[PDB]
Order: C-alpha cells, then structure tokens, then sequence
RNA sequence: GGUUGCGGCCAUAUCUACCAGAAAGCACCGUUUCCCGUCCGAUCAACUGUAGUUAAGCUGGUAAGAGCCUGACCGAGUAGUGUAGUGGGUGACCAUACGCGAAACUCAGGUGCUGCAAUCU
RNA sequence: GAGAACAGAAAUCUCCAGUAGAACAAAAGGGUAAAAGCCCCCUUGAUUUUGAUUUUCAGUGUGAAUACAAACCAUGAAAGU
C-alpha cells in the first residue's frame, strides 16, 4: 500500500491542456551521470514523482457525463464519464499566421455609402407564371437559358438595319451573358489588384 | 478540380489551426542508428509523421531554400533532419517553420548510449493518443536554450488539442530532464528523453480514486547534446503568438452571463 | 403572395437534449437575484419544460366524471 | 439545438489554476459511531470507536463480526442522518463536508442489499419484426431471460428467443385483441387474456394451445394472476384468476380447466386482481372500491375499502415480485422436486414478508385521482397513508423488489419515488416529455425503466435518483416494457409493430 | 408565437412581423412531447396562418409536418 | 528483357501488399482515424475465412506491430459438439458467440484500470468489424460472424441490410429466415432436397453425416446445444501438445535445407 | 510430374465474337443469333477510337461477343471442328496455348437460316490453361503462375491431337 | 524449426532459371437448392473437406546473373567555401590562424529481421 | 510480343509482359495504382436552422448579411468521410 502523496521542495507546475508537469527542483549531476549505475532508477523515481502529481491533478480536475446512449452523435456514452481539461496555459508559435482581413472591394465600398444592405439569399427558386411551376432562376436547368430553348422570339425592330439581323437571337443572348460574365470575371480580377 | 480546392481550403491559414505535421528528412550521410531513431520517433509522432527515404544534400545552417521548399510542398511545420559526420556524430536538426519560412532550428547530436524501441521488449500504446509530458530541470523556466527544447518537444509531440479527455488514453509519458544543474560559463549538460508506460494499483491510502502509478520504460532512451542553435526575430515571436480573439466573446464592464444564460447589467 | 415548396418548413427549428435540460432545470432555483443587476437580455428557453416544481398536494379530483 | 451558456473568462482562470486534491488524512481521530437497523431500530455494540478513514467494506466487515456472520456476509449499505448515504468512507461522506464533527456521534443506520448487481441497458439490441397490429403485452419467462411472451392487437401472441433476437413460436388461437399475456410462475404455462372474453393457456416449449379456451366472462379481459407456488400444495398445479371490464373475478382450475369461484361484488369494470401470498386476492375497480376476497372462504369479500374519488386504475403489493417469480431466482436455477420447489417459493417469499417483528403485506393502489393509498388490509381496514402531489392520474404502480419503495408513473409526465413502509414522498423523476405508460424495477432494486407516450424509455439510478440513460428508437408510442429477472434484457413494444430488445 | 419567419406578400412585412393569411410563423411545441430519433425534444417548429385574424380576432395556424 | 534503369528506378509497394492480404486505404482508417478527439482506444473484430477454417480476433494496434486480445477458431466447436460443416454460415455464427462470451468471461463484464477511479460501472465492450479484402454482399458468413458476436454480447456498430433475409424493396429483414441461416436451415434444406430428387450427390455430399447417423432434423438441435455450452462454458482449453518444442525444431530441420558456407560455395566454383 | 493429373489442358472459355462494324439491325441480328447459338445474350464493346474511313463515332457499337464456359462451350467447340472438317493450322495456336478460327456462315452450323436473319461469320476463339489458374484471377494473395506449369504452343498442340486426332497443317 | 491470422521496418524483401518441401496449415480442386452477382458460379456468393493432388500457390537453397543494402581508424578533415591580423604585391593572384564541410574511388561484407495469438508429426 | 473471315499501319475479341511512361490538378528537389484514373449504386438536400458569440448596416437592429460553432443531412456493414 504505497503512498500517492509526493513531497516536494520546490512546488511542480502543471499545464492540464497539454497534460505536462514542470517541476525546477535541484538536480544532481552525480546522479545522472552516465558514470553512475543508478542512473536509470533515479530518472525514473522522479519521472514516478512527477506522474504521480500530474495523475493527482488530473483526477482531481471535474468531470462530464452523459444521458445519451451509443449510435448517436457526439462520441460520449452514458457509462463514458470524461474529464474537463482547462485551456492550456503554455504559448506556441503556430504554424502559420492569422488571416488578414480582406480589403473592400468597389461593390462593397459603394454599397456601404449607399446604404445598399445585402440581399437575404432565401433560394433560388422562382414561379413561372407561363406554367404551374417553380424553376431555378440560374444554373442547372435554371431559368436564364429557356430563350436557347424557346420554341419562337420575335426579331427586335432595333436589330432591322444592321448586319446582325441573320444571326439567331438565341446566339445573341447567349453571346451577351458571356461577355456579362466575363465582365464580372475581369472586375474580379481587378478587386484583387486593388 | 474539387478535391484540388479541398486541398487548397485544408492547407490554407485559419483560427484553429490542424495538428503539425512532421517531415523526416535523411542527409547526405546516414546511418542505421539514424535510421531506427528516426522510425521510433516517427512512430511515437504518428499519424501526423511523412517520412523521405532518399538522402538528401542539407546544411541547414548554410541555406535554408531546400527545408522551406519541402516545408511549402508538403505543408510540415515541422522538420527532423538526420546526418552524420566526424564532427557532428547522429546529428538531427529539429526545424520548426511559421508560414513556409524558417522559424527556428534547433541540432542535437545523439549519444552512443541509446537503446532503440526493441531493445525493451514491452507492451506498448495503442497508435495515436496524446501522451503526458514532464520536463526536469529549472532551466527550463529560465535558460532560453532549453526554453527552446520544451516549447519545440510540446509542439513535437502534443498532438490533437481537446478539452475532453477519457481516463483509458492516458498511456504514456515523455520525461525530458537536465543532466544536473549548471552555471555561467559551463557546457550546455545535455538532456536525456525517456517514454515511460503507466500503470495503476490499489493504494489502500488515497481512497478508491487516487491509484498509485508505477513506471515501465518503453524507449529510446536518447541523450541529446545541443551542438547548434538558431533564434527567431523578435517581431516573428510577436506575429507568431498572436491571438485570434474573434471566436470568444469580448469582455464588457458590468455585463454578464448567468447559469441560465440572461444577460445582466450591474449599476452603481 | 406565394410560398415555394421546401423541405425547410417541415423540418425541427429548435431542439434540446436531455443534459441541457436537466442542467437549465437545475439552474433555475439556484439563482440568488441582486438588485443591483438588470435583465438586459432574456434568453430563449422552454420554460413549460424547465418550470417543473414539486407540489406537496394534488387538486381535487373532477366529480362530474363519475357523477 | 440549444446550448448552456459558454464558461466565462475569470472561470476558464479559475479553471487553470491548480485544483485541490482530496487525499484522506493521516493524523484522523477516532469517531464514535452507534449501529441502527432502518427495518426494527435495532442498536448493534452501542457506541463504539472506529478509524476515522473506515472504508465501507472494512465497516461491513465489522459489522458482521459484530453480529457474529462473518462466515457468511451479507451486503449492506449505510446511511447517517438530512439523510446522507456513505458512498466510500466515512471522512469524504461526513467529516469532509462538515456536517458532524469528530467529537460528536454518528448514528448508522444500515440496510441489507442484494449480492449481485445489474447493469444498465445502454443500447438496443435488436429491433424484432412479425406482428401485424400494434404491441400491447409484453412478459419475460422467470426461469429463463431468452423467452419473452409478446400479445398485441392482430388477435396473436408471439414467443421470441431473446438469444437470437429471433420469433420462435406464433400463438393464434383468439379471435380479437390480446390484451394480457401472463407467464405461470413455475414457468409451464402461458396464459393468454384477449378482447373476445376468453383465455388460452399454451405450452411454450411447442407453441402449443391446450385443449380449448376458458369461457364465461361476458366482457374483455383486464388482468391476471396466478396463486403463488409457495401456496400451492406440492403435484399441483397453481390456479388462474382473471378479472375483465364486466365486473366479475373468476377463479380457473386448470388441471380440470373448469371455473370455480365467480366473484361478483363490483358494481364497475375491475381494473386489476392481484392473488397475493397470503391465501387473499385484492381486485381494484372503477367503482372507486378495492375489494379483499378469501380463496379459503368459498371466495367471499372479506372488505371493502373505498378511500378514492376515482377509479382505482392500478394496485401492487410489497411482495408481488416474488410472487410472480415463484421458486426461481435471479441465477436461474430449477428445483429438482415440487417439495423442493415449494420451499424455495415459501423461503422466498418470507424473506421479504416476515420482517420487523410480525409479517405485514402491504399494498398500493393508484387511482384516477391523481393520487395513491398505502394499506395494510390484514391489520387495518384504515390507508395507512395517502400519497399526493401528481397533477395528473395515476397510470402505474410498483413496488420494489425489496419491498422498500414505491414507485408511481403518472400523465404528468413524471414518475415519483415514496418510502415503502409508512409512503412518505422521496424524490421526483423528470425527463418524459410525454404521459408515462408504465414503469419496472430491476431485481437489485437499484434500476429502474420506464416506457412513455415520447417514443423514448429511460433508465434511472435509484440511489443517485437521477436520470441514468435515455433511450430512443421506437417510431410511435411505447405501451409494454419489461425487465428480465437476471437483469440483463429489457423488452418493449407499442404502437411501432416492433420487439425491441436491450443490453448493457 | 417564436417568430415570424415568412410572410408572403413582402419580406417587409416579414421584417415587421405582419401576421396575414399565408404567413409561415415558429411556434413553441414543448408541450406536444416531440422527440427526434436522436433523443432531443423538439421545442421549436414552423406553423403556417391559415386565417384572417384581422377579420375574426384571432390567429389560427396548421403545423408543417 | 527488363532493363538495370528499370530495376533501379522500380519502387516496391509494402510487403503485405506484395503479398496482398492488407488493405492499407482500409487499415489508415480503421486505426489512425477517430470519430472524436476523446482519445479512446479502438479494437478490431477480424474475422477471416480460409477454405477450412474461420478465424475470429480482437486486435489493438500497437507502435511495435499489433497485439492480439482474445481468438477463436472453428476447430474448438468439436469441444461444444460441432463436427461437421465447421465453415458454414452457422459455424461463423458459432464461432462469433464463441469470441464475444470468451472476450466477456475474460474480462469480467458478464459472471486496477484507470477508469475504475472515475466512473463506477464498466464500459460495453466496443470493437469495429475488419473484414479485409472480403465482399460485402448480402448474406455473407463474415457478417454471420458479426450477428454471432453481436448476440454473445459484443458491442459491435453494424447495420442489419446485409443479413440474410433482408428485402431489397422494402428496407426490413426477415427474422424468421434470419434463424433459419442461424441453425442451418438451408443445409438441412439442401440436404432433404438431395434425399429427395438425386441420391448420388446425397452419397457424394455429406457423407460424414451419413457415417454418423446424424439426421437432417438434429442442425437445430445441436445448434442449440453448442450455444448452451458455448455460453456455459466459453474458457479457451489450449490442444494437448504430444511432442515439446525440442523435438518439433529438431524434426522440422531435420527435413529443412541447411546452409552451405562461402568457403563451400568458393570450393564448388573453382 | 507428366503423370499428375492437375497438368492436364482443359478449355477456359470460348469466346464468340462478332464484329460488324456499323451499329444497328445488323448489329441487332447479330446479336439475336449469337443468343439463339449459345443460350445466352452477347455483349457489345464500345469504340476506342474515331475513324472516318470505318464509319465509326465515338463511344459506338461496332462489335457483341459470347463467353461460354463448360459442355456448352465443349458442343460448340465440337461443331466448328465438325464445320472446319478437323484442319487447322500450325499459325492458328498463339504462343500462350489459346487458339482461334474464323467461320464465314453460321448457316453450316446447324442454325435454321430465316431471311430477316441474312448470313453472319464468327470468330471462335479457345483459351486453354491447367487446374490452378484463379491464382491470377482471384482477389486475395494474387500470384504468377509457375515457369513450368504455364501452357505452351507445343503442349497444346499435343493436348488438341490427343483429343481430336486432327492433324495440324504446316502450311 | 515449419506453417496460419493481424502487423512494424518497406528491395538485405525485387526480377529471371532449376532443385527440395515428412507432418500440420495454406492453396489447387468437387457441387449449384438456399443468400448474392455476372454474357460466362471465370471473379464474387453459398454447400460439402465429400473425389484427389502436392503439378502450381507459398517457403528455403542454388547463379563469379541483374538490381539493392551495410561498416569504415578509406578517400578525409581533402577538394571546395566565409572572415583576418596592414601579409607582400601600382599588377591578373598566393601559403597562412579560425569556422562549415562532400562525392567519385578502394577494402571488408550480405540477400530479410522482427511483435502478438494459435497449431504441428 | 503473339493469335483470330471481311479487318491492311489504325475498327472487334483473347493470352503474356507492362512503376504508371496512361489521365486529373500543380509546375516536387519524393502528388495519386486494390487510386485522387475508368465504370456502377445512392443522394438533387447544400442558398438547412439555432446561437447570450465576431464584424457591418439605424429611424423597421430579438431584423438581415457576415465569421465561427453546434444540431442535422448524405453515404457506407463499419471505421469513418
């Protein structure tokens, strides 16, 4: 019946984040050696010592438990009780630097002078009135491409006079929306020079 | 195209930052002994360890564009390079990278005494739990050399961060303590790394909640000499132990948050 | 006025397990109010669930049931 | 899903500073304790000095060196009165918090438990098809934990082997809803009470019916029960009594398969009949009266007793678990002989009637007024005590196994804890978010299980009084659980056309 | 009444929490003893007006199931 | 004609996976990954099939290579009373019940760790199915294993749509099947059928059933009676070694090649 | 080692294939006949390239095969030897032991002709190997088969003489 | 010592050609009613270990084979590379004190070590 | 590299060899081979909704965007993603 209780000159330190105990006690180097046989048992009475207290403490710290029963979501079971680590205490270089703020962009910059507030983004679906239907107003079967596939359009009067008359208007529009993306694709672009 | 972007999205910056991954790096001039101290502490780092097998022509303390170069590549903060020479005998360099460019590099050279992973014998962990630590000597806390060792080793082998522990993961732990105390003007002692598995009995003295612990070795037992350093700059310090705040709520003057979540406001 | 078709209306908005409830019930009885403190926010919380408190005595029982 | 609030700044400080360690003192004087039964209030040594950091098992042990047993211990548990139970010694459980100081007394009072222990059900083990309609009974063998009787509403029982997770015999021989489903306490033959006014009686082991059912009542079958084993004389077989919504009690002997006695002195539909140890039968009705019949006496009505506003919905005795579990016990042993068996059942059954100087059976009746009354009918024809403080009717009662508490699931969503001798309130279990159908003991008496109208079950520690685990799965409303008598399954059924089975 | 989550003639009206024929409201269902199949009471669902209470004093609302 | 630039240059995969019988995509996953953070260590139900034998382990993956829990092999069911068809569906599911009681009787949960000072009652034993390089396909003797581990009373996660009796159309099992492949209906099916329309092939197949006068009707019987026993007594009885290690390595050398020195092979060349 | 009965050449698979070069009703017909000869529905092969002088798309259907393995595959072996009156030549064995034929008219084979039918030819195409080749075919501990137990053009010639007694024309 | 299951190190383990393998195991091999999947029970799935074989799978040995790997008190503290005492020299450039520091080449050698569990004439 | 009527240098099938020399993104000085490549099965939800938390918009700030987290959701026997 070996006793837990570690008595110790010098009180140990302890970071429960990261499980780690620190003790600054005196430290002999007759003992530690490579000269020395005992070497060995020495390091790990201390190292013992230092378990113990570090044990102690995390035995000590509260615990979490549970009602939910195994299968469901979260990783803990009823019969699991877990303990609560606090946040630890020793600072670490971290491996890569915080993420800078992204500047504002034009649309940003004009929107907040405006006072323009966002767009709630409900979803994407839109009633067609010429059907009994909601489609996507964009993208997969969306609603901006039905003229490519719109049995009959009416040739524009504006159009009469030039040499685009014989081109499908089918093709025009389509050629239009690419230049209108590309567009946003080129101030995009230039946001991020700027 | 979506897995590139995933991969891009997992190795960009961000708040909470992943567990560091090490790259095991042979030099020009390697050894079996290097080689099997490299795999048990690739094991004991695992599963957040790559490992190179070519030799690779390496002086960390003539260029650095090779380890920034495969630090970029591989996105491994952190780097163990292993070579040998008549100077520098089991020499491995332990580099540490904040944002792909050269942090801070540590060169400890190994003792002939070592013991490798299979020279014990014993029942070991199971692959991929955290393990405790215990750091011995005051000049931990006060000599920046081995300031340096700590805070490199905590970073090397802490792993996952959580506030949840379960009682059956707590397996082993690594000492890492100072060859006696020293004084100005004496050489560095070095610093003798052990990996020790618990074990709990009856104590029939702390209750039925307080166990007494008992110590197997495990191994290697390794004696690191400190042959070389390399310090970080002072504002890399600063910009690398700067907090996010965004994630915690910010502290206001006589406003706070009770059990059932209300908030109060306290006049005077 | 029109409403589309949506999965998001028939799902669950708010939901509360069991450790919450048990610790907001729990909570409310140790609350030691200071006059100097004021309600800034009150938080929401099923307060028909949580607002459970032993009675030593049942009401009378409903007689035109059986007469 | 909604949070508790996050631990604010000085709390996570707070948290990081180094925490206390409770290590037992080792210059600790000695403490004066006096022994006390909690059953008669005997005094054990008077006052006598201990270590201060006495270990529950080392007090155990003098305790029965003290009594002279040690060559055979019993378990007990220790309490010290505010009532605080010793959890490991007697520093941490009364010196540590402070409430005694070491130059005053502590009186101990101790408590037999049982030598075995239960483990929580945490998981399912196994979601059974089969039934066409929804489950209504439910019922586990008492020799055996691997049968498990199933009635519901599609005019068929089912026996499950609880090993496999498999059906093994289909029983349909009624024509409408199975409505109780019974398991004789010698474990040879099931008794079957369905909506067409008739029983079935079947042997298990071929899922075989025999001979043909037992007529006479006119109206739907309400409950069974069966005459305990340490009553029926040795080479007989126990008799059959039945109540139903017509208001009639009758008695079946089914070595003849006739009918004896018809008792008739309801004016209401009998909610439930109860065949208790003492040659005595309690049947509660919906005529607000529970009435105490003699089997000895040609079954006449010995009393009357009318103390409810309401119908008396449910009724349990002290001794009811042993009377259901016959001469079995929880390791499932089988006498060789009908002497043996009959006293074993007898042993049984005294050890939890004959206590405190005289034998007493108490009994507890819920009712449709959201309350209960405690009785003792062989002394008194008075309640004992009257049990107040549900919102809502009274659905379940049970008794523990020991006999020590009661416990009562209500339409209040709640289930409440009493004292089982004298019905003084205890504690409240909270968490059903619906009515709460029906509840079961475990057979240490330290676990409880209880099925609710929020397709959930739950298990609860009794000593803790807390909620222990919650169980999810069922897609419709739970009517039927129950709890094996070696504590290692529970089955339930509803309205989802499923068995469900669970383990530790 | 938890919210007003969508009233169909205007999100202006929905920021204003107008309730009219049609409206998508969360209404508080604790005590309708809903459980999930993970075990979390359901306290909080989505109800839509199906009467004029301008007309007839009152708000009357189905729940979307 | 492979050339020296493509000797050098070849790069070799992993031993086992030269000689494949480890799924390292499979292995990564099933050791180094974690549904949470908790740090709580995992086992491994492994179960394989040889073409006469089944073999049942618990496994923990270790640094030094992996260490092996508790283990059962289709040739103990002799000991409970299984003799024939010790690879069948029902012998998966045999030895299945087999290892779960074994695990369970060693452990202790069913008749000083650190969790025993934190939480007052044991733990369910969780372990994940590991299959390997095996098919999963709907009625499969390695989830027959499964349902038999299942029932001893192992806490193994598993879903029942692979079970034999599950419909395809509707997303429900068939019980009664579902016993039927526990006490090996289907063999005794094949076995009447074979009675009944070609008595060659009833000679040819089971001819050990015929020699021990066991009819069709005794699989459920003896089923039942090796679960019984099984669970009665589940302890692992080693086989009695008639020789010592001695005479095995001695005998076995006898027979295998011994080295020949360089000097030798020097000797022989010139 | 000649003596031990896991050496002897038994047949693999016989595979049937039908290429017609442009898809549809002939492609169609084609495979309509291929299932009435071995009992069982063929299977089309998609195009690998695009050609203009073929008239081939891509990702097309330019050709069905049959695979039958057994007495199926023994009876249909037997008739094309019957059709070819038990000639083959030295080239038509490969150097891995498999041999084939090309058959103009499946209407010598037996088939009832029927004018909606038209005339197909046939690549029969036998593979042959000894016991113990699922070794490199099996999912689990795949391996080579052994330098000595591999089939050879010299050993299956043997094989087909002792079997058919057919001779095999230099020429 | 042989072998089987799960592995660690991932060529000392790989590639090509012969020989040996008593027992056990592994594997080839027998069959298609049930579960399942294919053009094809060829793979996958299931049943029997019943009819046989160690011909292959697998292991070991052999080859001045190819490929690969390890020690050097072997090159060598060398080439190379960075400062410098006012070292000279109006000159393209050179020994020196202190740091950092290879490979080609040569000698000596080799063709798997190991953890857990079970089994063997 | 060998074999098969049209069918040849390129149409279709079979055997052996085949470190990737093919096809995906990036410009590795070590990306992916029981795949990150090709084919098949399931999901059309992906602009879910909760938050006393971060940031920003007032005369409509218990609203909306925005960051993060959680509950869910999809799939898989499962580990897990």
């Amino acid at each position: 019946n070996l006793p837990v209780t570690v008595e110790k000159p010098i009180p140990v330190v302890y970071d429960l984040g990261n499980l780690a105990a620190f003790d600054s006690n005196v430290l002999d180097k007759n003992d530690l050696d490579s000269s020395n046989a005992r070497r060995e048992e020495k390091i790990k009475s201390l190292t013992r010592d230092n378990v113990q207290l570090l044990i102690n403490q995390l035995l000590s710290l509260p615990m979490k438990t549970t009602t939910e029963s195994v299968g469901g979501t979260g990783g803990q079971s009823s019969v699991m009780t877990l303990l609560q680590l606090p946040d630890p205490t020793t600072d670490l270089p971290r491996e890569k630097p915080l993420p800078k703020a992204k500047a504002m962009t034009k649309w940003e910059k004009f929107a907040a002078k405006k006072g323009i507030k966002p767009k709630e983004r409900a979803g994407k679906m839109i009633y067609d009135e010429a059907s009994g239907e909601w489609v996507p107003k964009w993208g997969y079967k969306g609603a901006n491409k039905k003229l490519d596939d719109q049995w009959l359009v009416e040739v524009d009067d504006k159009v009469k006079g030039t040499d685009n008359e014989l081109i499908d208007p089918r093709t025009l529009n389509r050629a239009e929306r690419k230049r209108l993306v590309k567009k946003n694709e080129k101030q995009q672009r230039r946001n991020m020079k700027n | 195209n979506a897995r590139a972007k995933r991969a891009l999205v997992k190795r960009e910056a961000k708040l909470v930052e992943n567990v560091k991954q090490a790259l095991f790096i042979p030099g020009q001039s390697c050894n079996k002994n290097l080689h099997d101290i490299m795999v048990d502490l690739s094991a004991l780092k695992k599963p957040d360890m790559k490992r190179f097998n070519r030799k690779n022509d390496i002086h960390p303390f003539e260029d650095m564009s090779p380890l920034e170069f495969f630090s970029e590549k591989n996105d491994c903060s952190l780097m163990v390079l292993m070579t040998s020479s008549k100077k520098r005998k089991n020499n491995m360099t332990f580099i540490r990278t904040f944002g792909y460019k050269i942090y801070d590099m540590i060169e400890l050279m190994v003792a002939d005494n070592f013991k490798l992973l299979s020279d014990f014998k014993k029942l070991t962990f199971t692959v991929g739990l955290k393990p405790m630590f215990t750091f011995q000597g005051a000049a931990f806390d006060t000599h920046p050399v081995y300031k340096q060792i700590k805070s490199l080793f905590l970073d090397f082998f802490r792993g996952e961060s959580t506030d949840l522990q379960d009682v059956a993961g707590l397996q082993h732990v690594i000492s890492m303590t100072i060859q006696g105390d020293f004084q100005d003007g004496e050489p560095l002692p070095n610093v003798l790394f052990r990996v020790y598995k618990l074990k709990s009995y009856k104590s029939d003295q702390g209750g039925k909640r307080l166990p007494r612990i008992e110590l197997v070795e495990i191994g290697p037992r390794l004696d690191f000499k400190i042959g070389r350093i390399h310090t970080p700059s002072p504002d890399m310090v600063t910009e690398a132990h700067k907090k996010p705040k965004q994630l915690e709520m910010k502290t206001k003057k006589n406003v706070e948050l009770d059990i059932m979540g209300d908030k109060l406001g306290r006049i005077h | 006025a029109r409403v589309q078709p949506d999965r998001r209306w028939f799902g669950n908005t708010r939901v509360i397990s069991q450790d919450a409830l048990q610790h907001f019930r729990s909570a409310l009885g140790e609350t030691q109010k200071d006059t100097y403190q004021v309600l800034l926010r009150r938080n929401k919380l099923p307060m028909s669930l949580l607002e459970e408190k032993d009675a030593d005595e049942s009401p009378k029982a409903r007689i035109l049931d059986t007469e | 899903s909604t949070l508790i609030p996050p631990p604010s700044k000085k709390q996570k400080k707070e948290a990081q500073l180094p925490r206390e360690v409770a290590i037992i003192p080792k210059d600790l004087p000695n403490v004066s304790i006096k022994f006390q039964a909690l059953d008669t209030g005997d005094n054990v040594g008077g006052a006598l000095r201990v270590p201060g950091a006495i270990s529950e098992k080392q007090l155990e042990e003098l305790l029965n060196q003290l009594n002279g047993t040690s060559d055979d211990p019993v378990p007990y548990t220790f309490s010290c009165t505010k009532t605080i139970d010793i959890t490991d010694n007697l520093y941490s459980s009364l010196i540590k918090p402070g409430y005694n100081s070491t130059e005053d007394q502590i009186t101990l009072l101790y408590t037999p438990r049982a030598v075995f222990k239960v483990k929580p059900v945490t998981r399912s083990s196994s979601a059974i098809a089969g039934h066409g309609s929804t489950i209504l009974c439910s019922a586990f063998a008492p020799h055996t934990s691997s049968r498990m009787v199933t009635g519901a509403g599609d005019n068929t029982a089912r026996i499950w082997d609880c090993d496999t997770q498999t059906p093994m015999h289909t029983l349909k021989g009624h024509y409408n809803w199975v409505l109780c489903v019974s398991w004789s306490p010698d474990g040879e033959v099931i008794a079957t009470g369905s909506m067409d006014n008739t029983i079935r009686l079947w042997d298990p082991k071929s899922g075989q019916c025999l001979g043909d059912a037992l007529r006479g009542h006119s109206k739907w079958i309400t409950s069974l029960s069966w005459e305990p084993i340490h009553l029926v004389k040795p080479g007989s077989k126990p008799r059959l009594a039945s109540s139903s919504k017509d208001g009639t009690i009758k008695i079946w002997d089914t070595v003849s398969r006739v009918c004896q006695y018809t008792m008739s002195g309801h004016t209401n539909s009998v909610s439930c009949v109860k065949w208790g140890g003492q040659g005595l039968l309690y049947s509660g009705s919906h005529d607000r009266t529970v009435r105490v019949w003699d089997i000895n006496s040609q079954g006449r009505c010995i009393n009357i007793l009318k103390s409810h506003a309401h119908w008396v919905n449910h009724l349990s005795l002290s001794t009811d678990y042993a009377l259901r579990i016959g001469a079995f016990d929880h390791t499932g042993k089988k006498p060789s002989t009908p002497e043996e068996a009959q006293k074993k059942a007898l042993e049984n059954y005294e050890k939890i009637c004959k206590k405190n100087g005289n034998s007493e059976e108490m009994m507890v009746t819920a009712s449709d007024d959201y309350t209960m009354f405690l009785w003792n009918p062989l002394k008194s024809t008075k309640p004992i005590a009257r049990m107040t403080g549900h919102q809502k009717l009274v659905n379940h009662v049970a008794f523990s196994p020991d006999g020590r508490y009661i416990v009562s699931a209500s339409f209040d969503n709640s289930i409440k804890l009493w004292d089982g001798r004298d019905g003084k309130f205890i504690s409240t279990f909270r968490g059903h978010v619906a009515s709460v159908y029906q509840v079961a003991w475990s057979s240490d008496c330290r676990l409880l299980v209880s099925c609710s109208k929020d397709t959930t079950l739950k298990v609860w520690d009794v000593r803790t009084r807390k909620l222990s685990v919650d169980l999810p799965g069922h897609k419709d409303e739970v009517y039927t659980v129950d709890w094996s008598v070696d504590g290692k399954r529970v089955c339930s059924g509803g309205k989802d056309k499923m068995v469900r089975l669970w383990t530790h | 009444i938890l919210a007003v989550k969508k009233n169909p003639q205007s999100p202006m009206y929905t920021q204003l929490g107008v309730l009219t024929k049609g409206t998508i409201i969360e209404v508080n269902v604790s005590e309708l003893g809903m459980v999930t199949a993970g075990g979390k009471v359901v306290w909080g669902k989505y109800a839509q007006v199906t009467n004029e209470p301008d007309r007839d004093g009152c708000v009357n609302a189905v729940l979307l199931v | 004609a492979k050339s020296s630039a493509y000797s050098s240059r070849f790069q070799t995969p992993f031993r086992r996976r030269r000689e494949g019988k480890t799924d390292y995509y499979q292995r990564k996953r099933l050791v180094t990954q974690h549904k949470a953070k908790y740090n709580t260590p995992k086992y491994r139900l492994v179960v394989r099939f040889t073409n006469k034998d089944i073999i049942c382990q618990i496994i923990s993956s270790t640094i030094t290579g992996d260490v092996v829990l508790a283990a059962a092999y289709s040739h103990e069911l002799p000991r409970y009373g299984i003799t024939h068809g010790l690879t069948n569906w029902a012998a998966a599911y045999a030895t299945g019940l087999l290892i779960a009681r074994r695990t369970l009787q060693k452990l202790g949960l069913d008749e000083y760790e650190l969790t025993e000072a934190v939480e007052d009652g044991p733990r369910p034993f969780k372990v994940f199915l590991d299959i390997g390089l095996q098919r999963t396909t709907t009625g499969a003797r390695v989830f027959g294993a499964l349902k038999g581990a299942s029932d001893g009373g192992l806490y193994v996660p598993h879903s029942e749509n692979r079970f034999p009796g599950w419909d395809f159309e509707t997303e429900e099992i068939d019980p009664e099947l579902l016993r039927s492949y526990i006490f090996g209906g289907h063999v005794s099916q094949y076995m009447e059928e074979l009675a009944d329309d070609d008595e060659e092939r009833f000679s040819e197949l089971f001819k050990g059933y015929l020699a021990d006068d066991i009819d069709a009707d005794s699989l459920e019987d003896i089923y039942t009676s090796a679960h019984e026993a099984i669970r009665a007594d589940p302890a692992f009885k080693p086989t009695e070694k008639k020789f010592t290690k001695e005479q095995y390595a001695a005998e076995s050398k006898k027979y295998r090649q011994t080295k020949l020195s360089k000097e030798e092979r020097a000797a022989r060349v010139a | 080692k000649a003596q031990n009965p896991m050496r002897d050449l038994k047949i693999e698979k016989l595979v049937l294939n039908i290429s017609v070069g442009e898809s549809g009703d002939r492609l169609t017909r084609a495979s309509k006949v291929l299932e009435q000869l071995s009992g069982q529905t063929p299977v089309q092969s998609k195009a690998r390239y695009t050609v203009r002088t073929f008239g081939i798309r891509r990702n097309e259907k330019i050709a069905v095969h049959v695979t039958v393995r057994g007495p199926k595959a023994e009876e249909i072996l037997e008739r094309g030897l019957k059709v070819k009156e038990y000639q083959l030549r030295d080239r038509n064995f490969s150097a891995t032991g498999n041999f084939g034929f090309g058959i103009d008219e499946h209407i010598d084979l037996g088939i009832k002709y029927d004018p909606s039918i038209g005339i197909f030819g046939m690549d029969f195409y036998v593979v042959m190997n000894r016991p113990g080749a699922r070794v490199t075919r099996r999912k689990r501990c795949k391996g080579t088969v052994g330098n000595s137990h591999k089939t050879t053009k010299e050993d299956t010639v043997s094989w087909f003489k002792q079997k058919y007694d057919a001779d095999v024309l230099d020429k």
